[PDB]
C-alpha cells in the first residue's frame, strides 16, 4: 500500500523530470488519500502546489486556477499560490480573444 | 519550485 507520502515522492520526482502527466496522477492520488483522512507527514497545500502547476503545464488553465483557489482557501497567505493566481488570470484574459 | 515561471 502506497501512502500519501509515497504518492507525493513519486509525483515530486515526476515533476522534476518534467513529467507533468505522472505528477498530476500521483499528486491527485496523494490528495484523495489525504481527503479521506490519511494520517501523513505531507499536507494538502503541498500536494496542491505541485498539482496546480502540473495541470497548468499541460495546458488546463481553468483547472489550474480552481486548484489554486483551493490551495488559497486552505492557506490564504501562500506566496506562490497568490502569484500563480494572478499569473493564471492574466494569461486567461490575454487568451480570450 | 523547479520549472516555475519565476
Amino acid at each position: 500500500f502506497l501512502t500519501a507520502e509515497d504518492c507525493f515522492e513519486l509525483g515530486k520526482v515526476a515533476y522534476t523530470e518534467a513529467d507533468y502527466y505522472h505528477t498530476e496522477l500521483w499528486m491527485e492520488q496523494a490528495l484523495r488519500q489525504l481527503d479521506e483522512g490519511e494520517i501523513s507527514t505531507i499536507d494538502k497545500v503541498s500536494v496542491l502546489d505541485y498539482l496546480s502547476y502540473a495541470v497548468y503545464q499541460q495546458g488546463d488553465l481553468d483547472k489550474a486556477l480552481l486548484l489554486t483557489k483551493k490551495l488559497l482557501e486552505l492557506d490564504p497567505e501562500h506566496q506562490r499560490a497568490n502569484g500563480n493566481l494572478k499569473y493564471f488570470e492574466y494569461i486567461m484574459a490575454k487568451e480570450k480573444d | 519550485h523547479h520549472h516555475h515561471h519565476h
